[PDB]
């Protein structure tokens, strides 16, 4: 976990890397905000009266 | 799932009315892993029967004969294949012919003696600028074109593009000497 | 020829957005590590029967300028620089051709671009050089001179092409028009490359319509697992819904593997046939088709080959 | 909009991004599905709108590296997403930062995908560029002249079958 | 050249004559349905 060139190598278990693509890992978003999806206020009780 | 990885260590621990199912969830669970195995070996082995279908065609059709068939043992006209031992597989060796330099040179359909279309019966004229010449697709020689090389059929009316030339008839001088 | 490369990641499929469910799966053994391996061969297996099929010259042919083959309109099989490098007969096998839970779909090598390169320089290696052009150096030599060994080849005099330089312009330029005609009005001829759609169109969307199922557990969300029961309840509820995710990715990449295994059969054909009827002249019988082998013009398919031979 | 989010609505729960769209939903529904049972497109309860729900950015991590013994230059290949969400390139598989764009078409050493391979040449940088299919050669059409070998060369070609 | 043409039905094996069978069956989802059509497609073979 220092670069994506060691990647490989622990990957394939092997100091020795030949030519090529190979997939090491996957790239994750951390959601920073959640904001609630709810409708505005559709009818108070009648406190008032 | 279970526990804990050895079999040992569940029943020697855990009650016998509660170690039974944290076995069974360890013998459904190497049993998928077996069934992973053989699953992904039976697929890899059908790929090796497919290929041991192809290597057998090739030591039995190019090792032993002469296949006439195009790009199928190898790049170019393919003659014989040496096998050699290998390591759950086989080396081969093929012997093609592969050609090295070309040159370009004037070329004819056919040809024209007394008005009836003489057409070569193995290869195609050539010339080298001078005389008109026959030889084969593969390797240029010079041959002389002769009655028994070409072939007479039709007349000189109908091919598009066609030449005159002189046929070297071998009979004309062994009669006038 | 190829199929679509499809690799389904096992992180995001059963445990998505989830810290508690990659505990309890990597209990499970190397069943995830396994099956990325899996998925990830077959798309190494699909970069490879696509240059071991179309990639067999080492050089690219182009298009001369002269245009008289022999009185033959080969237009439609050549592909017009001014359209996609693209032909007419082209267009009609493309317009003819009938998801983010983890589901990576890569692009393939070769885009529609690189097939219809190959395809203009194996169809004009066939007709300005015949055949020598796959076994060697690419002979000048024209279309009308090349026929003449290939009826030789299957017991024809060569006479036959000579004397009927008009008989057959008449012949087999109205026989290309007969497979644009058929490709037009319907899409029975394709029957072969749609079922690889069938197969592959019903196989990605039945692999997310698992996750909506119960599979033993109280429910199909696994965050409405979590959310509802307790930490040391919901563990049986959870590992429930895992093993039976398990069970559906385990039957989704041997489907993957079984079907692809005749596709894998199928390009070690699709390239014996294009090295054998289209790059040479062969005299085994039924071939390419129904007729004697003269010779054979391929052209680009999605996720395929359709090969034009031409049969005497 | 434009961000990974977590949108809470009353009964559907899940991440995503909230984008613009082309969509018209009727007066009456409210959710929206694709056709494997995805949820990507819910209206907005507040205002009367269209608004998509977009995966995050989502991708394999894969890496372009020649062999060990030649040098220790890599390639970051960021899967299905491109440059803006993260030696600037951008491929149809997704943005690959480290290596150069380089207009002049080389033999494809390293292949990555859609035409487009990578390869470490000499000042030694892994550069990005359009994989060349074959040498530039133009067979010359003439129904006068043609071209017959006359030297050979027998070579053996190795063939290797399990 | 062929084989047997063998249609197994997940219904009448997994649930044959059996209410209470049905209603956690179909908690699995469409799985009778990927083993029927796996079996259907050997059958399209057989006569192809």
């Amino acid at each position: 976990a220092l670069d994506p060139l060691s990647e490989t190598k622990c990957t394939l278990k092997s100091f020795t890397v030949e030519k090529g693509i190979y997939q090491t890992s996957n790239f994750r978003v951390q959601p920073t905000e959640s904001i609630v999806r709810f409708p505005n206020i559709t009818n108070l009780c009648p406190f008032g009266e | 799932g279970a526990i804990s990885s050895v079999l040992n260590d569940i029943l020697s621990r855990l009650d016998p009315p509660e170690a039974e199912v944290q076995i069974d969830r360890l013998i459904t669970g190497r049993l998928q892993s077996l069934q992973t195995y053989v699953t992904q070996q039976l697929i890899r082995a059908a790929e090796i029967r497919a290929s041991a279908n192809l290597a057998a065609t090739k030591m039995s059709e190019c090792v032993l004969g002469q296949s006439k068939r195009v790009d199928f043992c190898g790049k170019g006209y393919h003659l014989m294949s040496f096998p050699q031992s290998a390591p759950h597989g086989v080396v081969f060796l093929h012997v093609t012919y592969v050609p090295a330099q070309e040159k370009n040179f004037t070329t004819a359909p056919a040809i024209c003696h007394d008005g009836k279309a003489h057409f070569p019966r193995e290869g195609v004229f050539v010339s080298n600028g001078t005389h008109w010449f026959v030889t084969q697709r593969n390797f240029y020689e010079p041959q002389i074109i002769t009655t028994d090389n070409t072939f007479v059929s039709g007349n000189c009316d109908v091919v598009i593009g066609i030449v005159n030339n002189t046929v070297y008839d071998p009979l004309q001088p062994e009669l006038d000497s | 020829v190829s199929m679509t490369k499809t690799s389904v990641d096992c992180t995001m499929y059963i445990c998505g957005d989830s810290t508690e469910c990659s505990n309890l799966l990597l209990q499970y053994g190397s069943f995830c590590t396994q099956l990325n391996r899996a998925l990830t061969g077959i798309a190494v297996e699909q970069d490879k029967n696509t240059q071991e099929v179309f990639a067999q010259v080492k050089q690219i042919y182009k298009t001369p300028p002269i245009k008289d083959f022999g009185g033959f309109n080969f237009s439609q099989i050549l592909p017009d620089p001014s359209k996609s490098k693209r032909s007419f007969i082209e267009d009609l096998l493309f317009n003819k051709v009938t998801k983010f839970n983890g589901l990576t779909v890569l692009p393939p090598l070769l885009t529609d671009e690189m097939i219809a390169q190959y395809t203009s320089a194996l169809l004009a290696g066939t007709i300005t050089s015949g055949w020598t052009f796959g076994a060697g150096a690419a002979l000048q030599i024209p279309f009308a001179m090349q026929m003449a060994y290939r009826f030789n080849g299957i017991g024809v005099t060569q006479n036959v092409l000579y004397e009927n330089q008009k008989l057959i312009a008449n012949q087999f330029n109205s026989a290309i028009g007969k497979i644009q005609d058929s490709l037009s009005s319907t899409a029975s001829a394709l029957g072969k490359l749609q079922d690889v759609v069938n197969q592959n169109a019903q196989a990605l969307n039945t692999l997310v319509k698992q996750l909506s199922s119960n599979f033993g557990a109280i429910s199909s969300v696994l965050n409405d697992i979590l959310s509802r029961l307790d930490p040391p309840e919901a563990e049986v509820q959870i590992d429930r819904l895992i093993t039976g995710r398990l069970q559906s990715l385990q039957t989704y990449v041997t489907q993957q593997l079984i079907r692809a295994a005749e596709i894998r059969a199928s390009a070690n054909l699709a390239a014996t046939k294009m090295s054998e009827c289209v790059l040479g002249q062969s005299k085994r019988v039924d071939f390419c088709g129904k007729g004697y082998h003269l010779m054979s013009f391929p052209q680009s398919a999605p996720h395929g080959v359709v090969f034009l031979h031409v049969t005497y | 909009k434009n961000k990974c989010v977590n949108f809470n609505f009353n009964g559907l729960t899940g991440t995503g991004v909230l984008t613009e769209s082309n969509k018209k939903f009727l007066p009456f529904q409210q959710f929206g599905r694709d056709i494997a049972d995805t949820t990507d497109a819910v209206r907005d309860p507040q205002t009367l709108e269209i608004l998509d729900i977009t995966p995050c950015s989502f991708g394999g991590v894969s890496v372009i590296t020649p062999g060990t013994n030649t040098s220790n230059q890599v390639a970051v290949l960021y899967q299905d997403v491109n440059c803006t969400e993260v030696n600037v390139f951008q491929t149809r598989a997704g943005c690959l930062i480290g290596a150069e764009h380089v207009n002049n078409s080389y033999e494809c050493d390293i292949p990555i995908g859609a035409g487009i391979c990578a390869s470490y040449q000499t000042s030694q940088s892994i550069i990005a560029y359009t994989m060349s299919l074959g040498a530039e050669n133009s067979v010359a059409y003439s129904n006068n002249s043609i071209a017959i070998p006359t030297n050979f060369t027998i070579s053996v070609t190795t063939e290797i079958l399990p």
